[PDB]
């Protein structure tokens, strides 16, 4: 009774004009809506207010994030895997300015030289696999 | 091919005549475009191997009889065959990206995948359960452009309506 | 007609309810200023969609550390829900524009929003900092001294409505403090 | 310890508009030089990774000898992404100021892994010297071959900011 | 109270050692840069007033319920306290930065502070607010990024001293929360 | 064959008068809204096969005596020419939601079609039914108020291409009864 | 047949004019970076050998159903006749060079090329890709721009010549198309 039943359902009077310009085109229409979180857009605010305040000299300083702990992930023993795990193989940032624009931009990255591209030790398992019966050599001695 | 030179040029030459004032409006309208489509192919052009292998293993998340004895993912290899039949998909999606209308879709993907699909006994079902996963996996601004989302979501249904 | 427009938003569902052109005509001599009232609603919900847009990424502008590791807009989901309050705010302000009272705008709104984001942990002092920013909004919407974008109106004066939603928006800087 | 951009897990582009740039442009004490620092860079970034690993080859040539480190084409291919993954990062530090991206994302485990996957490590101090040098002269303008206009003044802190920052990959690989 | 020489010299007395060259590199490195440690000081001390009334009268606009009938900035001889005190954490910074040693600050100024506020009511989520709006404002003239009241420097970097001294502004904020 | 801008070229070829101002008020107003229509189009579209197969299994869920042998829609032969039937409907209406202008559907579609259906024994009120369904899912696709697929536009209204789109298929309706 | 210097005399000679300063300072542009032109077929005599050895074998591996019987190059001598198909296309490149005119390729080369390569049943498709590399292959010479062999010369540019050969490669790509 002292708490109200309203609160928590996220519904709004939204309203909405029309006008034509005439006399019998002006109606107000205040119905009831319950608005809904958008989960899209707020990756436009959400990590473009994570690179304005990156890239802010004396906002990095008086304002100090936090120390983030890394995930669970287990270290295996060879570095090229553990300091280098293939989430985050071979990305890096590549910033495009334009008029009035920064946009940086992580995404993966590579090569060219001759021909091949750089990666090609990790294709997609349907770009390769099963071609030919496999061989293997022997063990070539020594010599002297 | 299908786009918009192609179209007025083709009327042009289905009349007879010269290239007509309505014939370079239309023209006009791939300039006012162009910078809001071609950064939809850029994206995809660098993140594909990332997006084909979430949207084929979603298909065999869905459709899990594939990889029985006597289906289409029997084996290992025929496996293989299909993330190469969906990377195929996602290479003209940026085709007709950088040309500007469908052409490449409806006539390297679509014309005869009638008559291949049900002779070799591949349901399409699970084509179209590989790309809605991509149209919806699809935040708006957040993975591409406002249309540019809005252009590269406009071929993503392309293929759905013509595999259905 | 102006008392069912309650009606709707009381039972807690969807119901639609409008006025006609004779009806307006009726209100609009009824109540003085009516033209202007209107106008002052519709200056503000065209401009809804950037106005919450504009205040929560203005209010990040100002204090980063709600994007921080341990932040109250973080896991992609509390920005969400931090949109959805602002747009909410917006309603049930213009709302108090356009019925001239803030009866309505108390117990629908404001009543309890206090003990809900202490509840949740929601800093308030930043609550506050982000509807500051829509009141700014708001009188220079109304007055038309916005710069990136200028609606063409009926000439005159329209500065007590523009104190009006001053004062609208000093309510839920009061109730949330 | 890294900085703000931690949008790896979901989205990355995050790009910074106009009146948005305002209130950054009035808050970087030289921000037009430092947006016209890395505009000199990322812009000629394809010309500098191709003259930064050839005049590691035209000093030291036996790279392209078998067993060398530069021979079996991939392997001269992952030098190239090799050597721009470090221009691409040094480029968002000047940019933000700080190093600590840098750091963390790139420079963390590089000494391990580069005697891990046989790597010769000062190979790579040659490399990475000439693109110290490199965008020393793009952004005093001094490149002989190509000028870039730009308005008048000195961008000479800049300079040596770069310069720090591309000694901490000597640092961090040696 | 000690300063940045000092320090040097109290840590060494404790291992009974002569402050050898190994030691003198990071204070002859400070007499290097001391002329513009001075030439940011009064970069504060010469905006100080206009800082001060900027960041109590920022701290009502974010909180409004401090001018409420019972609020802590309500009636005349409140709000003048709450002006002198953002003038005294103004003052004791201004000495830790001159110093280069946060002795100080935090044996005057930050002893006893936090008891001292719980005892007289005082709310430590707007106290930390307005020494946190005058640390953006300290921030800005040493790296003079100021939007009105450009002040003619010397050119060069001054960004160890702007981090400084958003060191010395948080000491005060990890002393009262 | 005409659009809306060749429509009022022939209304004043008949009076032989040239095209002024005043005639180029409607047509100064639908270039404006120009990209509200190419966001309409593209919202029917991309979502035309689900549109379809949706209508028809509603019409016989609804009327299930026309699956029944001696229905109209026995045979597989019968039921795949119901498949597009109703597929070249959509498809003419959105030819002529895009030229805004209904002469495309009533020259080439709805011409003729009430004597083609009782020449082969169609049952024109099912026709009808499976013509309103879609036109419901059109207005709930203009309107971004569909139940199971929310689409991404920008901000504002589109009441009156709503209201357009389903004229264009009621025009459907009035042919065939 | 005829080189550049006789091409611009056989256009005349329609025109039944003498030469003069309309036509010849293009051939004075020609001779003025002659030398350019001479240093630049050096960089492509000196390694071609290895270049066909590199553009077949790059052909192969792209596609390597070429080795297996039914594809054109199972047999060693159909793999032996691959390089000298693949030898005489690249010589005559190396002769429209010189010349600095495409006459000597257009016809002694690839008149009647088509015809053959479908009567032999020999795959368009994959000389096409192996004669692309060779356009690579060229242009990373004539500019120092390849990356495991570079050669010293004067300092300047020799772009000109790099978009000539260009428009070489594809004379020979869209004769076999
Ligand atoms: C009609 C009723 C109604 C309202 C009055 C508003 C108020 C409101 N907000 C939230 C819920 C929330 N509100 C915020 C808001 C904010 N956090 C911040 O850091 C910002 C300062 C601020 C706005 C920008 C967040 C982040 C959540 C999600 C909380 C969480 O996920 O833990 C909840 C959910 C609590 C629950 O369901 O138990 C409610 C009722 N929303 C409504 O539905
Ligand atoms: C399957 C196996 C396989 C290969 C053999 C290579 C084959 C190869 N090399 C190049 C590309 C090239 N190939 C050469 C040729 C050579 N380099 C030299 O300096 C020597 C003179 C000569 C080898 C003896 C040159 C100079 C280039 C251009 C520079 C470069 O890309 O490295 C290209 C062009 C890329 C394209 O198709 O557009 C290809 C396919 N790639 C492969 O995937
Ligand atoms: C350029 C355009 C282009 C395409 C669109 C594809 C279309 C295509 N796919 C296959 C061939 C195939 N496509 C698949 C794909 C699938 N099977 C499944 O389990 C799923 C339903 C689906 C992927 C998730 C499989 C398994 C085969 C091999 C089937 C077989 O030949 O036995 C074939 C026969 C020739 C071949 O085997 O490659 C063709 C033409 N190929 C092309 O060249
Ligand atoms: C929902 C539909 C709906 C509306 C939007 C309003 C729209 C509206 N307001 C006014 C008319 C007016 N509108 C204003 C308003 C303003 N003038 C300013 O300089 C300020 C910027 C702004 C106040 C915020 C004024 C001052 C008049 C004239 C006085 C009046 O007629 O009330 C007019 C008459 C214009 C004319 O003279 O022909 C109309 C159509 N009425 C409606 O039924
Ligand atoms: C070429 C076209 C193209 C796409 C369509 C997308 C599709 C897509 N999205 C994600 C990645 C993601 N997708 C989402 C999805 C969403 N976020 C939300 O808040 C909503 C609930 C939902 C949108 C409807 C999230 C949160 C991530 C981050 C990692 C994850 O959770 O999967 C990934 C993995 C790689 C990455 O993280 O970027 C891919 C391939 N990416 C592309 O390159
Ligand atoms: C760089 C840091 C950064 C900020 C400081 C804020 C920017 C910001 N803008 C406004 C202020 C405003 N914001 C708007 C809103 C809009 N204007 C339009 O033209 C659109 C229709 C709509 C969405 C963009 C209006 C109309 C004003 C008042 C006039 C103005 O200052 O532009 C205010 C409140 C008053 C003020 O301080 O000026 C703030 C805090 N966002 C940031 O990212
Ligand atoms: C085979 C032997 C061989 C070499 C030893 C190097 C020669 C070389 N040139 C530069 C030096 C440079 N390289 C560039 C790069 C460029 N200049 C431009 O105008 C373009 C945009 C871009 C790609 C060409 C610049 C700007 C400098 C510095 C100025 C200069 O010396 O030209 C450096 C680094 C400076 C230093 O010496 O420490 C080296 C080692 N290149 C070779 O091929
Ligand atoms: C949105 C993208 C964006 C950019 C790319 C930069 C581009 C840029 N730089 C300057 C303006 C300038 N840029 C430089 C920088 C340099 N001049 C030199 O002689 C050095 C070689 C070089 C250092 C790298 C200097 C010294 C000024 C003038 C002072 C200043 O404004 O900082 C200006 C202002 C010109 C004017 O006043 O009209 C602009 C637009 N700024 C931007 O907003
Ligand atoms: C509720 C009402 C309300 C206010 C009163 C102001 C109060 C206020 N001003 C500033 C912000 C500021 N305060 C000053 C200080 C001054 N400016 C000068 O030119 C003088 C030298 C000196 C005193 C007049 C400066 C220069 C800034 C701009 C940011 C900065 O450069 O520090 C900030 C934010 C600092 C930050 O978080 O980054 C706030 C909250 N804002 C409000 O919302
Ligand atoms: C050596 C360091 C030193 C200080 C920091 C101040 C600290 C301080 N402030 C007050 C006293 C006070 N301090 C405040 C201050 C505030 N209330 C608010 O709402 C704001 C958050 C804040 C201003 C920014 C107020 C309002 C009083 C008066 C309390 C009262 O009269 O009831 C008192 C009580 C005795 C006295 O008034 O002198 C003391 C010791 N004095 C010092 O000697
Ligand atoms: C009696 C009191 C007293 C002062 C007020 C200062 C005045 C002062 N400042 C500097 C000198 C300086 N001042 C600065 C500072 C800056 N330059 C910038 O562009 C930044 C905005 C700002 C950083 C905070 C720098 C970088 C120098 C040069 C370093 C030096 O000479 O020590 C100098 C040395 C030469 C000169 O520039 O005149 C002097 C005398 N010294 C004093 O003894
Ligand atoms: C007997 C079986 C039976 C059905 C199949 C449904 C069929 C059905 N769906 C809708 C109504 C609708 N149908 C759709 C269509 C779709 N929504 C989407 O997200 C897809 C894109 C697309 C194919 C599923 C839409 C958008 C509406 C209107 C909004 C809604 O109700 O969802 C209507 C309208 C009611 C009317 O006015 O007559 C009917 C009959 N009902 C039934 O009784
Ligand atoms: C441009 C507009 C345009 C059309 C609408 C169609 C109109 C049309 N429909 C049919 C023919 C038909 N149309 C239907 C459709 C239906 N019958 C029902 O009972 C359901 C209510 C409804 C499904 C929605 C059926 C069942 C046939 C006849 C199939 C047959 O007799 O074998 C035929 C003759 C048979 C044929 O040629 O295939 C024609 C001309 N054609 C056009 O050119
Ligand atoms: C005047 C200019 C001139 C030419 C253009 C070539 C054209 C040419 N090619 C071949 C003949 C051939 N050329 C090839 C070459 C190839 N087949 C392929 O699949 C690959 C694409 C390519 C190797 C890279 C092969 C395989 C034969 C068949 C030789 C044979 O019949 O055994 C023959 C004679 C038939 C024969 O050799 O038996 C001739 C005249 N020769 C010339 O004198």
């Amino acid at each position: 009774a002292k708490k109200n039943q309203y609160m928590g359902t996220s519904v709004a009077p939204e309203i909405v004009l029309t006008d034509k310009g005439s006399d019998m085109s002006r109606k107000v229409k205040t119905e009831d809506k319950k608005v809904a979180a958008d989960q899209a857009a707020a990756m436009g605010i959400l990590a473009n207010m994570s690179l304005y305040a990156s890239l802010n000299p004396v906002k990095r300083m008086t304002y100090k994030a936090k120390e983030q702990a890394p995930a669970y992930v287990k270290k295996t023993g060879n570095p090229v895997e553990d300091f280098y795990p293939s989430s985050w193989r071979n990305m890096a940032p590549v910033i495009s300015l334009s008029a009035n624009r920064v946009a940086v931009a992580f995404e993966k990255i590579d090569a060219a030289s001759n021909g091949v591209k750089a990666n090609s030790n990790n294709k997609p398992f349907w770009k390769s696999g099963a071609t030919t019966k496999n061989y293997v050599a022997p063990e070539a001695p020594a010599q002297s | 091919m299908k786009s918009v030179i192609t179209t007025v040029v083709s009327a042009a030459d289905a009349a007879g005549r010269f290239p007509s004032n309505s014939d370079l409006e239309s023209i006009q309208g791939n300039i006012q475009r162009s910078a809001a489509r071609l950064e939809a192919a850029e994206k995809l052009a660098g993140n594909h191997e990332a997006v084909v292998k979430e949207a084929g293993d979603a298909c065999f998340a869905k459709y899990a009889y594939l990889k029985n004895p006597g289906e289409a993912g029997e084996n290992q290899e025929k496996i293989n065959k299909c993330y190469r039949d969906v990377d195929h998909y996602m290479r003209l999606v940026n085709y007709c990206l950088v040309v500007g209308g469908t052409g490449p879709l409806d006539e390297w993907g679509i014309a005869g995948a009638r008559e291949v699909y049900r002779t070799l006994n591949l349901p399409t079902s699970a084509y179209v359960a590989s790309i809605a996963y991509t149209r919806d996996r699809l935040c708006v601004p957040r993975d591409m452009s406002a249309q540019a989302g809005v252009e590269f979501s406009a071929y993503l249904d392309y293929l759905i309506n013509a595999l259905s | 007609m102006l008392d069912a427009f309650s009606r709707v938003v009381v039972n807690s569902d969807a119901k639609a309810a409008y006025v006609g052109g004779s009806d307006l005509q009726a209100l609009k001599s009824f109540i003085a200023d009516g033209n202007k009232r209107l106008d002052a609603v519709n200056s503000i919900v065209s401009n809804a969609s950037c106005m919450v847009s504009d205040a929560v990424s203005g209010m990040i502008c100002e204090n980063p550390g709600l994007i921080s590791p341990g932040g109250n807009c973080y896991t992609n989901r509390r920005m969400a829900a931090c949109l959805r309050d602002g747009e909410i705010i917006l309603r049930y302000v213009s709302y108090a524009l356009l019925a001239g009272d803030a009866s309505v705008l108390e117990d629908r709104c404001l009543n309890g929003l206090k003990e809900t984001y202490i509840a949740l942990g929601v800093p308030t002092n930043s609550s506050i900092r982000a509807v500051s920013i829509m009141k700014a909004q708001a009188v220079a919407f109304i007055t038309n001294t916005a710069t990136e974008r200028k609606m063409s109106f009926a000439a005159g004066d329209c500065t007590s409505l523009a104190s009006e939603v001053a004062s609208y928006f000093d309510r839920v800087g009061a109730a949330i403090s």
